[PDB]
RNA sequence: AAGGUAAGUAUCGUUCCA
């Protein structure tokens, strides 16, 4: 039963930030080469 | 990227699109001090002259022109619209959104194939053109 | 043209008949309306 | 009471994500109350692309439908249903499988 | 979970909204 808990604290942050995304009113959402010239 | 012309409100950018009947405008939505809009706005650059016949490109900074970002789902960091006579021309990639390039390329080559595919499809009068390279792959191996 | 500014009554976008699409639902805001 | 928690959690998630479904006003996905969502008809392509939600959705849904069983058994259990013997070993199952 | 939208032209219904 514990391990769906830790599991459970692990996911939290990141299903309240994606919630956060998705359920706001304001929407956001192969690269050296191209960095230093 | 700064050097291609720029476009700084909503009415600027439904002009370009409308002052034009027989060439394509190709957006490049995006921030131009992101990365991946700065690697392909450098392409944009090479190729700018080359299509001067039958392509047009403007640039739009989502920030600077916040019109178009829930009507044409401007959430990904760079977006390339191709638009022929006041009509967004759909695009078919291998990947499976078909209204945009949500990627920055590489190869001068390529752009100009798509830009060019795009206007001998749009002469016809379709709305959906095909592109000639499938981009369901990256083709590394 | 280049370079002047936006009508005041003009819309924003939409206003050259433009459609918009929604490729995903998770992608974009809500429709809230 | 814990059950009454766990009966309102339910229906707080089944909400929410019904109206995650209903964000864009696309009523051919249906969230049930076991958290499993179909479609009330044979969906066209079109609108099957058009309604498809990434991997953090269904995750939701489906820790959602974890904690709904695992609330249901606590309910059969409260209701004579089931024993508090059998009420553990369908916890067990629910946790090991 | 995807990488599987053919693009269109019609009348008709509805609804918000100006």
């Amino acid at each position: 039963w514990r391990v769906w808990l830790f599991f459970m604290r692990g996911i939290t942050p990141l299903l309240e930030r994606w919630l956060g995304n998705l359920l706001a009113r304001q929407f956001e959402g192969q690269r050296v080469e191209s960095h230093f010239d | 990227s700064y050097m291609l012309p720029h476009l700084h409100n909503g009415w600027q950018v439904d002009q370009a699109i409308l002052s034009e009947e027989d060439r394509v405008v190709v957006i490049r939505f995006g921030h131009d001090w992101d990365p991946t809009c700065m690697k392909m706005d450098e392409v944009l650059y090479s190729i700018a002259e080359k299509v001067k016949n039958f392509a047009v490109i403007y640039l739009v900074d989502i920030t600077e022109v916040p019109d178009f970002n829930k009507m044409y789902e401007l959430y990904d960091p760079c977006t390339v619209m191709f638009f022929f006579r006041n009509k967004h021309i759909m695009i078919d990639l291998g990947t499976g959104n078909n209204n945009k390039i949500n990627w920055a390329m590489e190869d001068k080559q390529e752009m100009v194939d798509i830009i060019e595919t795009v206007y001998r499809g749009a002469r016809k009068g379709r709305g959906l053109v095909v592109s000639p390279k499938d981009y369901s792959t990256k083709y590394r191996y | 043209f280049l370079g002047m500014p936006a009508p005041l009554g003009y819309v924003p976008g939409l206003g050259r008949g433009a459609t918009g699409f929604t490729t995903r639902s998770d992608i974009g805001p809500a429709r809230d309306a | 009471d814990w059950v009454e928690v766990g009966l309102q959690v339910c229906r707080q998630g089944y909400n929410m994500l019904n109206l995650l479904i209903h964000r864009k006003n696309l009523n051919y996905l249906h969230l049930d109350y076991n958290f499993n969502l179909k479609p009330v008809k044979t969906l066209t392509t079109k609108e099957r692309k058009k309604s498809r939600f990434g991997n953090a959705f269904h995750l939701c849904r489906e820790v959602l439908r974890l904690t709904k069983l695992v609330v249901d058994s606590h309910v059969q259990y409260r209701l004579g249903n089931v024993d508090a013997f059998q009420l553990a070993d369908g916890l067990q199952y629910i946790f090991a499988h």
